[PDB]
C-alpha cells in the first residue's frame, strides 16, 4: 500500500520481530507432517502434470 | 496490465453485503484485484449456514486441474478448502488447530472439576 | 511518430549505474556490531542472528586465516550443528573476494556442497554465504572426521474415485497400486540451492 | 641454515623506480601482478626498502588481486631476512596473519627451526611457533625440533601465563603430539592431553576453539586416560586438575548429556590406578635432543631438489610474465 516514496507514517519502526516461543516434540511432529504433506502435493502436482501431458499429446 | 510476473493463482475474492460475509473461489492472478479481472470462475463459496445448514461447495476440476498443471499456484485458503473436500491431504494447519482444540478443551475440563 | 526517447534514456542511464557502481558488500551488507543494523538502509535483523555476530563469524574472513583463502580446505555451519548431527560442511573451490574493505569479509565463496554426508559432482553456486553461522575444521582429523553415519498408497477419496472409474470402465480390478515420489524429494528448510533466486544488490 | 641458500642469480637492482611503478599500476584500479614485487624483494638489499615494500604488499592486498601469493616468493624474501636484516618484517606481517596470511609451512620451516636452535633465538622462534600452532604442518621432520623448543619453553618458565596463553600452549604441545618413536612421545602426547582437557572443563566450553584451530571436543580426560591405558597395555599436571576439580544459557551441548564437571571420584579413581600402572610399566628435552640425533641426517639433497624447483619455477613465471607483456 506504500508506494517507497511517502511519507511513511513511523509508527512500526519501534518492534522487534521477536519469535514467539516453540515446542520440541510438537514442532518435529509438525515438521514431519509439512515433510510429508509437501511430498504428497509435490507428486499430484506431477500426475496431473502428467495428465495434462497426455492430453496435449493425445 | 503487465504484473510483476503475475502468475495463476486460485485467490477467493468477497460477494456479498455489509453484515453478510460472502465468498466465491476464483482462478485470478496473484497481484489482481480480489474482484478484478479473472479467467475462469469456479464453484462459488457459501460461508453463512441456514435450515439445517446449507454449505455448499463446488468445483470444476476438469479446467481446475488444467489449470493448476499449467503453472498456476494456490493460496492458503484454496488449500484449506481443498481439505475440507477431501481433493488433497488434510492441511497440516487444520490438524494443529484441532489438537489446540482438543488441548482448550481439556483445560476446560480440568477447570470445571476445580470448580467443585 | 513520436516515440518515448526520454524513458529508454533514463532506463539505460539508471542500468548502466546500478551495474557498474554497484554498491560493494562492504557498504551494504556491513553489519554494526553495536545494534546489528546494515547500512545503506538503517533497518535491524531477525532475533535469531543475534549470538552468531557474537560469538561467531563470518566466511571469508574465517578463510583469511587459511592458507591462499584455503584452496581445499573444509567449513561446517552452526545451524546445521543444532539441527543434524551428520557431517554437514562445506568447501572451497573458487573464491570471490571484494578488495574494497580492510579485513576482508561478505564476499563470495563456494564448493562441493554435501548434505548428510551426501557429497556431489561439480561445484554449485554460494548459498547463504553472508551468514555468520561458520566453523572450521583444521587438517588435523579432518580425513577421519567426515564419516557418513519411492511410492506410496493413494489417498482414501483418490482411491475411490480411481475404483469407481474403473467400475465404470468395465474391469473390477481390486488392487489398491501406489503413487510414484520418485523425483520428489521432501526438501528440507536448508534445501542447498544458489543465490540466483535470491539474488543481491 | 642460510648457509646453503646463497645462490639466486640476481638482476638489476632498480628498486625506487620500479616500487613507485607498482604503486601507480595499483593506483591504476585494476588488478596488478605481485612478481615484481616479487624480483625486488629478491634484488632488495636494505631494511626501509622492505618496509616500503610490505607497506605497498598490505596496501595490494586490498586490490582487485586479492590472490596472486607465491610462497616461494615468501620463501625467498624470509631467506633474505636471515641472511641480510629486515628483523621486524615476516614477524609482524605473521603476526597480522589476516592482512597477509603468505603461511609458507614447509622444510624451509624445519630449516628456520635449525637456524633458530643454533642461534638459540627467542622471539622470531616464538612467533614462528604460534605459526605453525594456528597453521597445519608436521607434515617435515621438523616436528622433533619443534616438540624440544615447545619443552624448553614450558619447562623454563613453569607458569600459569593466562587464558589465551594456555590455550596457546596447549594448542602448541597437542598439534604436533603425532610422536609414534616410544614412551617419550606417548607420554608428551598424554600431558597435551591432559592440558587440553583441563583448558576445556576448568575453564569452559566456549572460550577455548574459539580463535585457535581446534575441535570442539571436551571429553579429553577420557581420551588421555584411555591412550595410557593403551600405551600401558602394550604427571602432576594431572594431579594438580584433579585436585582442582575437586576444589569448592548458551549450552553447545544436548541436554540429556550431563557435563563433566560432575565426574571428581570417577575421575580422581581412573587416574590413580593409570597412573599406577603407568610407574609400574613407563627432563623430556634431553629425549628429545636424543632423537634428534638419532634422525635429523642432515637430509639436505631433498631440500636442495626443492630449492632448483623453486627457482625454475621462479624462472617460469618470469618468463610467463615476459611473454604476457609481449601479448599485452
Amino acid at each position: 500500500r506504500k508506494t517507497r516514496h511517502d511519507p511513511l507514517a513511523k509508527s512500526k519502526i519501534e518492534r522487534v520481530n521477536m519469535p514467539p516461543a516453540v515446542d520440541p516434540a510438537e514442532f518435529f511432529v509438525l515438521m514431519e507432517r509439512y515433510q510429508h504433506y509437501r511430498q504428497t502435493v509435490r507428486a499430484l502436482r506431477m500426475e496431473f502434470v502428467s495428465e495434462v501431458q497426455r492430453k496435449v499429446h493425445e | 496490465k503487465a504484473y510483476r510476473g503475475g502468475h495463476l493463482t486460485i485467490r477467493l475474492a468477497l460477494g456479498g453485503c455489509t453484515n453478510r460475509p460472502f465468498y466465491r473461489i476464483v482462478a485470478a492472478h496473484n497481484k489482481c484485484p480480489r474482484d478484478g479481472r479473472f479467467v475462469e470462475q469456479l464453484g462459488s463459496y457459501d460461508p453463512l449456514p441456514n435450515s439445517h445448514g446449507e454449505k455448499l461447495v463446488a468445483l470444476n476440476l476438469d479446467r481446475i486441474r488444467h489449470w493448476i498443471g499449467c503453472g498456476a499456484h494456490l493460496s492458503k485458503p484454496m488449500e484449506k478448502l481443498l481439505g475440507l473436500a477431501g481433493f488433497f491431504p488434510l492441511h497440516p494447519m487444520m490438524i494443529t488447530n484441532a489438537e489446540r482444540l482438543r488441548r482448550k478443551r481439556a483445560r476446560e475440563v480440568l477447570l470445571a472439576s476445580q470448580k467443585t | 511518430v513520436r516515440p518515448r526517447l526520454i524513458a529508454e534514456l533514463a532506463r539505460r542511464v539508471r542500468a548502466l549505474r546500478e551495474q557498474l557502481n554497484r554498491p560493494r558488500d562492504s557498504q551494504l551488507y556491513a553489519v554494526d556490531y553495536e545494534t546489528l543494523t546494515r547500512p545503506f538502509s538503517g533497518r535491524r535483523l531477525p532475533v535469531r542472528a543475534w549470538a552468531d555476530v557474537r560469538r561467531e563469524s563470518r566466511l571469508l574472513q574465517l578463510l583469511g586465516r587459511l592458507p591462499l583463502f584455503g584452496l581445499g580446505r573444509l567449513v561446517t555451519r552452526k545451524s546445521w550443528l543444532w539441527q543434524h548431527d551428520e557431517p554437514c560442511y562445506w568447501r572451497l573451490t573458487r573464491v570471490r573476494p571484494d578488495y574494497t574493505a580492510q579485513n576482508l569479509d561478505h564476499g563470495k565463496a563456494w564448493g562441493i556442497l554435501t548434505f548428510k554426508g551426501k557429497t556431489e559432482s561439480e561445484a554449485r553456486e554460494i548459498e547463504h554465504v553472508m551468514y555468520h553461522d561458520w566453523r572450521l575444521v583444521p587438517k588435523h582429523e579432518e580425513e577421519a572426521f567426515t564419516a557418513f553415519t519411492a511410492s506410496v498408497p493413494y489417498p482414501p477419496l483418490l482411491r475411490a474415485m480411481i475404483i469407481a472409474e474403473r467400475q465404470k470402465n468395465g474391469d473390477t480390478s481390486t488392487e489398491e497400486p501406489m503413487l510414484n515420489v520418485q523425483r520428489i524429494r521432501m526438501e528440507p528448510w536448508d534445501y542447498p540451492a544458489k543465490q540466483e533466486d535470491k539474488g543481491r544488490a | 641454515d642460510s648457509h646453503k641458500w646463497e645462490a639466486r642469480e640476481k638482476e638489476h637492482y632498480c628498486l625506487a623506480d620500479l616500487a613507485s611503478l607498482m604503486d601507480k599500476t595499483f593506483e591504476r584500479k585494476l588488478p596488478v601482478s605481485s612478481l615484481t614485487i616479487s624480483r625486488l624483494i629478491d634484488n632488495i638489499s636494505s631494511r626501509e626498502e622492505i618496509d616500503h615494500a610490505e607497506y605497498y604488499l598490505y596496501k595490494f592486498r586490498h586490490s582487485p588481486n586479492c590472490w596472486y601469493l607465491r610462497n616461494w616468493t615468501i620463501h625467498t624474501w624470509i631467506r633474505q631476512c636471515l641472511k641480510y636484516d629486515a628483523q621486524d618484517k615476516a614477524l609482524y606481517t605473521l603476526v597480522n596473519k589476516v592482512q597477509y596470511g603468505i603461511f609458507p609451512d614447509n622444510f624451509t620451516f624445519n630449516l628456520l627451526m635449525d637456524s633458530f636452535i643454533k642461534k638459540e633465538n627467542y622471539k622470531d622462534a616464538l612467533s614462528v611457533v604460534f605459526e605453525v600452532m594456528m597453521q597445519e604442518a608436521f607434515e617435515v621432520p621438523s616436528t622433533q625440533l619443534l616438540s624440544l623448543y615447545v619443552l624448553f619453553h614450558c619447562l623454563a618458565k613453569k607458569t600459569d601465563f593466562s587464558w589465551e596463553e594456555e590455550r596457546n600452549f596447549g594448542a602448541s604441545l597437542l598439534l604436533p603430539g603425532l610422536k609414534q618413536k616410544n614412551s617419550v612421545g606417548f607420554s608428551s602426547q598424554l600431558y597435551g592431553y591432559a592440558l587440553l582437557g583441563k583448558v576445556e572443563l576448568q575453564q569452559g566450553l566456549r572460550a577455548v576453539y574459539h580463535n585457535m584451530p581446534l575441535i570442539w571436543k571436551p571429553g579429553y580426560l577420557d581420551r588421555a586416560l584411555q591412550v595410557m591405558e593403551k600405551v600401558a597395555a602394550s604427571e602432576a599436571l594431572d594431579v594438580l586438575g584433579a585436585v582442582l576439580k575437586a576444589l569448592t544459557k548458551l549450552v553447545e551441548q544436548l541436554d540429556i548429556e550431563e557435563t563433566e564437571q560432575s565426574k571428581l571420584p570417577q575421575y580422581l579413581e581412573r587416574f590413580k590406578a593409570l597412573h599406577s600402572k603407568l610407574q609400574a610399566l613407563g627432563l623430556t628435552t634431553q629425549l628429545v635432543k636424543e632423537k634428534l640425533s638419532t634422525c635429523e641426517a642432515e637430509d639436505i639433497a631433498t631440500y636442495e631438489q626443492n630449492l632448483q624447483q623453486w627457482h625454475l619455477d621462479l624462472v617460469q613465471l618470469i618468463q610467463r610474465e615476459q611473454q604476457q607483456r609481449e601479448q599485452a
